[PDB]
């Protein structure tokens, strides 16, 4: 065991629930003053507020990953190894699985959190090399991940556009067998259409800038970016971005983790047809109530040399529907259907790179198995222009908060209760009444804009608007330019619409909402890309088999993420969470520059001042009167030394000592509570001082005995009388 | 009327004497610490730093024996606990095992009440062995009389 406590030497206020007065004035300051004495990390109860140093810290010494081995929170300074420690425990002792989930803007260190998780993980599980055979294979696959699943918008130039999960498997003893990487909520619409001065995903701009002109000629490609539609002709050349050095850092990187080249060869002629399967156009046939034809068929050429499909099929494919007969499409169906068939073709490539990934360390026995994961989901994102990508993102924060904020709320109630202590109901905000305006299947954004897309009658952006104007309006967080806030506030302009989320009133763009929610990949190009050649790309396709069921598909993509997004609240409930908040303190990868504008956007969209209100629940403070005792029993000159024995009333007998009144306090059956911090703040004040007269004891009594000492011993030597 | 007795009025004198060298008659300011301490006496610097501000108003640090006598007759009834000493040990103990970090030590007796000094420090160390302390067995050491 030991004695110690966070709250010595405590720089700022290590937990955030001993913060008085609780406003945001206070809570940026103390993230503040803890970072320029290199405390990046702050508790909130039992979860770590990582705010990002830009260097190197000695704090992450393997003295530490043993002094915050087998020690609960309160015992040490705060601390990312503190996380870890509860999380290798409970998944040691309790065979459960663990998940740690990672959340906040990209370059708040949540690459960073995650490896110094594991890194501790591996120190103290006993087998330590063998979890090492794993980090080694993650890391390895990061290059490629991020190429095909990072993209630069027009805040962060490395973001990752979808959700990422990565966990290291044990048995039921602390063997580890191997890992997984999972991939979650893929922006598909980014491939085909995406805003100015963002930029698609790495691995198209990584092609076409380091392939040699050779290996360009092979997939019918040019170094030309103003060719393409899928990409930009501006924003193709980011600031301090090489792509033809990233090209060849993920052709070794695939290299290493497995992929023959004919393989990686494979990989390349996909990223190759979908680029140039956004150059297809397509024009009227003869054309009020008429058809749709493609202009040009060389780009199309090329693509069935490459893909080896046959044109016959691809043409009638893009043109007509078998269903039930055959319907010819319009020609915006048909450019609906270049586009599904592009992002229905980039999602399941890059899904089927995670699992050709996880094939090299998939736990090969069949035995249970404990899990240690981390989920990296992505940042709330407040644009100048918001669209409908960012309206997942922030829709999959609210469902993960709203599961956070309400699990924190049962466990102190249920922890309240435990010690025989009253509820007082927290006046909070419940985050429900967002996710219902969003994921409702009656009157939800969602379904209303799916309703839309299913009409065969003409809907554009402003009849969804009009629509959401219409149901959405008394919703007291929906507010548009006719629904309608009482707030001297400039009106708002057509066009868009603001709703209030738990990080704030985001103003969302209409236009591509139906665009971006048309995702329509029905079985004509399933099966026409399943009569495919390519070893890949047939295998992409399965509904393509003529003997599977003919039945659906994801009518929707607004459907296609509330079900992912379910998937994902479903299966990290399943597991025991705990949660790192990653923050910069600035956008220029400074180190020691910590900007309060910035960092308190974080604040907002982290949610976390609510996570205060909660884990406070009116008390703030608790701790079992054993060591309550044996440290404030000096304060009174009853308790010292002892006792009062047994503690509860030594405690009792000590505040009623101490004058501090009985409203500022509560007797729980194992702990004492204490509502406000300005009373342990009193008590741990008393103590140093109190502590300040022991030390002047021993210095007093040593300095006697010196001298009492010295002067017996020569006057003992008077011998010589 | 001090209150004292002249047995004790033997014993302080033996001390009194090889501190006042010069044979005008005093110990310094600084030389009543050293020959308080020297027969069981356990003052604060503090207490000592008011006994000199108390007498001493000539502008020289001296003080006769009766005026002695009677700031020394208050402070036998000042006891000292064991169980104190041994607590405020214990106090700075990151375990309960009864060893002290040696560092421990020298940082709180450096850092807090009546700061000791470098050389007190060192030779208190080398008087308690053996890189850690058995502050227990300290303990008993300078109160076993």
């Amino acid at each position: 065991e030991v004695k110690s406590s966070l709250l010595d030497n405590m720089i700022g206020v290590g937990d955030t629930v001993l913060l008085e007065p609780l406003n945001e004035e206070t809570f940026i300051d103390n993230l503040k003053k803890r970072f320029d004495h290199n405390e990046i990390y702050t508790y909130i109860g039992s979860v770590v507020i990582s705010v990002n140093p830009y260097r190197s810290l000695p704090i992450y010494s393997p003295e530490k990953v043993e002094d915050y081995r087998n020690r609960n929170f309160y015992e040490l300074s705060p601390h990312i190894f503190a996380l870890s420690d509860e999380a290798y425990r409970s998944l040691r002792d309790q065979d459960k699985d663990q998940c740690i989930l990672i959340t906040g803007e990209s370059g708040a260190g949540k690459t960073e959190a995650s490896k110094l998780v594991m890194s501790y993980v591996a120190a103290v599980c006993g087998k330590g090399a063998e979890v090492n055979q794993v980090k080694e294979q993650l890391l390895q696959s990061t290059p490629v991940l991020e190429a095909f699943g990072n993209a630069k918008t027009v805040r962060n130039d490395n973001s990752s556009r979808f959700g990422k999960y990565m966990d290291i498997e044990f048995d039921f003893k602390g063997d580890p067998l191997g890992g997984v990487i999972s991939n979650y909520l893929l922006e598909k619409s980014r491939v085909v259409k995406q805003p100015r001065g963002e930029r698609n995903f790495h691995v198209f701009y990584q092609l076409l800038s380091g392939a040699s002109e050779e290996l360009l000629h092979k997939l019918k490609l040019e170094r030309d970016f103003s060719r393409y539609n899928y990409l930009s002709l501006d924003s193709a050349k980011v600031n301090g971005v090489d792509d033809a050095a990233n090209f060849r850092t993920v052709r070794n990187a695939m290299q290493i983790v497995g992929f023959s080249d004919p393989e990686a060869e494979s990989v390349l002629e996909v990223v190759a047809a979908v680029l140039k399967l956004g150059n297809i156009e397509f024009k009227p046939e003869s054309r009020g109530l008429d058809e749709s034809k493609i202009k040009d068929k060389n780009e199309l050429k090329e693509i069935c040399e490459l893909t080896s499909i046959d044109q016959v099929v691809l043409e009638r494919a893009f043109s007509f529907r078998t269903v039930e007969v055959s319907t010819t499409l319009n020609v915006a169906q048909a450019y609906y259907a270049r586009d599904a068939l592009a992002k229905n073709l980039y999602s399941r490539l890059f899904s089927w790179l995670v699992n050709r990934i996880n094939e090299s360390i998939k736990a090969q026995t069949k035995v249970r198995k404990k899990v240690m994961g981390v989920l990296d989901i992505y940042g709330f994102e407040i644009f100048e222009d918001n669209s409908f990508e960012q309206f997942i993102i922030n829709y999959c924060n609210e469902k993960l908060q709203q599961i956070f904020i309400e699990l924190t709320l049962k466990e102190e109630q249920e922890e309240y209760i435990r010690e025989d202590i009253e509820w007082t109901h927290i006046d909070y905000f419940n985050n429900a009444i967002i996710c219902d305006l969003i994921e409702n299947n009656t009157n939800g954004i969602l379904a209303m804009l799916d309703e839309e897309c299913l009409r065969p009658g003409t809907v554009t952006d402003e009849t969804f608007l009009e629509k959401l104007n219409q149901v959405c309006a008394t919703h007291q967080h929906f507010e548009s330019r006719m629904s309608k806030r009482f707030l001297n506030d400039t009106t708002l302009p057509h066009s868009c619409f603001r709703i209030q989320h738990y990080a704030g009133k985001v103003l969302y763009q209409v236009e591509g909402f139906v665009d971006k929610n048309n995702d329509l990949l029905y079985r004509d190009l399933s099966q026409a890309m399943w009569k495919a050649g390519h070893a890949l790309i047939k295998s992409l396709f399965p509904e393509g088999n003529p003997a599977k069921v003919n039945l659906k598909r994801p009518p929707t993509a607004g459907s296609q993420f509330k079900a992912s997004v379910a998937t994902l609240m479903k299966n990290l409930q399943t597991k025991n969470p705990n949660y790192i908040r990653c923050i910069k303190p600035n956008d220029k990868k400074a180190a020691h520059i910590f900007s309060e504008s910035l960092v308190c956007h974080q604040i907002r969209y982290l949610g976390l001042l609510e996570n205060v209100r909660v884990r406070r629940a009116g008390y703030a403070f608790r701790q079992a009167y054993e060591p309550c005792l044996e440290r404030y029993k000096m304060l009174c000159k009853q308790t010292w030394p002892h006792w009062k024995g047994p503690a509860r009333s030594g405690v009792e007998v000590l505040f009623n000592e101490l004058e501090i009144p009985v409203e500022e306090y509560s007797f729980g059956r194992s702990k004492i509570f204490i509502r406000n911090p300005r009373t342990l703040f009193q008590l741990e004040d008393l103590r140093k001082q109190r502590l300040e007269d022991l030390a002047t004891l021993i210095q007093k009594i040593y300095r006697g005995w010196k001298c009492r000492t010295h002067f017996l011993l020569m006057k003992g030597l008077n011998d010589i009388f | 009327a001090d209150q004292l007795t002249e047995e004790q009025i033997a014993e302080f004198k033996e001390a009194f004497s090889l501190f006042d060298k010069d044979g005008d008659g005093t110990i310094t300011t600084k030389e009543l610490g050293t020959v308080m301490r020297s027969l069981g006496q356990n003052p604060t610097e503090a207490e000592l730093q008011d006994m000199i501000n108390e007498v001493d108003a000539d502008g020289n640090g001296t003080i006769d024996f009766p005026e002695f006598l009677t700031m020394m007759a208050r402070k036998m009834k000042d006891t000292d606990s064991e169980e104190e000493i041994r607590e405020a040990f214990r106090v700075f103990d990151k375990d309960g095992n009864g060893y002290i970090s040696a560092a421990e030590l020298r940082h709180v007796m450096t850092n807090l009440g009546e700061k000791l000094t470098d050389e007190e420090v060192d030779e208190m160390i080398r008087e308690a062995d053996d890189g850690q302390v058995n502050y227990e067995e300290f303990v008993q050491m300078m109160t076993a009389k």
